[PDB]
């Protein structure tokens, strides 16, 4: 009906809609990220990114990409040591963290899994406690030494 | 403590001692949790008049007027053991009984919680009730026999008498013995605790859990390991409902 | 060492209590300096 515009090469790790045959003036889509990832154009992380079809059949923008969501540094626990499930220190999304509890004058309460992991909306989370952190409790009535 | 054995160093982390800013010891002590004393409740109150047996807020021993040790062994002489500690807040029983003596443990926030090491740490808080003739130990730096004081902790292993036959005893001397309080000693007499005691702590070893817990403070008694009168404690089963709700201790 | 065999009074910095008689008498168990 206008002027056609070249087939979109979807970015990596997203969706692209409205999915069509052609592309022609006046047309407009929607760049998508999976879950656990947002769309990057420097500088920013946005959740959907436009762009239209102009009367001289090229798209108004280059195609953005998806950066991974990236829950920065897990919450310091007081007498407590953190542990991460790779060697790099992995802190993007889906990637595992152990909370342990210092040794031996200290557990954690309800001896609980202790594991967070990083949800989609940039959280450490526990499907325990959420995002509230594991408290760890003096070890009652254990002395070091025993009588002669 | 009476015909008492010296304590071990580092058998009994839990003690703490209550004394004056001035250095001097007046009462025992147990640490519960992080940052919670226990004692017996007439440790902080200076001794009201018997013309009004009731209590005041001006009759309550203050925060500023007192400092807790943990990890002291010797009474007078000084460790790198030993962490001093101030006082936040102190709280007793709200049906104690400084007549009766019913009810008579008290709590005292720490101001700063302690480095917990081999030689500071908490006793565990009964998770029920005990049972006849189980032996308990017994720690102070108490008055000993011949009325001379030690120079180290000194504790004594006795066994607790049931509550019935420990009645019997204090009747008809016409004593009330609460269910609030226990008693440890042997009929003859003769191991006991005594006057700079009150607030140490009474402690049993659990198997097959290898724990030590918390059986009672010391509270009362009529002489020192006389014949055929057993020395009272507080038990603490039956106010650990009121300690967990004021302290927030789970073990 | 006898005492008042009614019902309550201050033995030092320490509480007291009397029996039936007047000889025994069962007290808290603080340390004093008064």
């Amino acid at each position: 009906t206008g002027n056609e515009c070249p087939e979109l090469q979807p970015p990596v790790h997203g969706k692209i809609e409205p999915s069509q045959a052609k592309y022609f003036f006046k047309d407009q889509v929607l760049v998508s990220c999976d879950t656990g990832y947002k769309v990057l154009k420097d500088n920013v992380e946005m959740d959907t990114f436009q762009i239209e079809c102009l009367k001289d059949g090229t798209w108004s923008n280059k195609i953005p990409t998806c950066k991974i969501v990236d829950c920065r540094a897990p919450g310091e626990l007081e007498h407590g040591l953190i542990t991460f499930s790779t060697r790099n220190n992995l802190t993007t999304y889906k990637s595992e963290i152990k909370y342990s509890c210092q040794e031996p004058y200290y557990k954690m309460l309800n001896n609980n899994t202790g594991i967070y992991t990083c949800s989609a909306q940039g959280v450490w989370m526990n499907k325990v406690l959420g995002r509230s952190l594991p408290t760890c409790l003096p070890v009652c009535g254990l002395p070091k030494f025993s009588r002669k | 403590i009476f015909n008492g054995r010296p304590a071990q160093k580092g058998t009994t982390p839990w003690i703490a001692m209550l004394s004056h800013l001035n250095g001097q010891p007046f009462c025992g002590g147990s640490l519960l949790g992080s940052s919670w004393i226990v004692t017996a409740a007439h440790c902080l109150h200076q001794s009201l008049d018997p013309k009004d047996p009731t209590l005041r807020d001006s009759d309550l021993l203050s925060p500023s007027d007192f400092k807790i040790i943990l990890g002291k062994h010797w009474r007078l002489r000084s460790d790198e053991n030993e962490q001093h500690l101030g006082v936040k807040h102190t709280t007793l029983h709200p049906q104690y009984d400084p007549n009766t003596f019913e009810n008579d443990v008290a709590l005292v926030e720490l101001l700063e919680s302690p480095v917990l090491n081999a030689f500071v740490m908490p006793i565990c808080l009964p998770e029920g009730p005990q049972q006849e003739g189980a032996m308990v130990i017994v720690s102070g730096w108490g008055k000993q026999f011949l009325q001379r004081f030690p120079e180290t902790l000194m504790e004594i292993e006795i066994p607790i008498v049931d509550h019935s036959t420990c009645q019997k005893a204090y009747a008809p001397l016409k004593k009330k013995v609460t269910r609030d309080m226990i008693c440890a000693g042997e009929k003859e007499g003769g191991k006991d605790a005594c006057a700079g005691d009150s607030g140490g702590p009474m402690v049993t070893l659990n198997r097959e859990r290898g724990q030590w817990y918390l059986v009672g403070t010391v509270s009362w008694g009529d002489d020192c390991g006389k014949k055929d009168r057993y020395g009272v404690y507080s038990y603490i089963h039956h106010n650990k409902d009121w300690i967990q709700r004021v302290t927030g201790v789970r073990n | 060492v006898t005492c008042e065999p009614g019902t309550t009074f201050k033995d030092k910095c320490n509480t007291c209590r009397c029996g039936s008689d007047g000889k025994s008498a069962f007290c808290t168990r603080k340390l004093c300096y008064q």
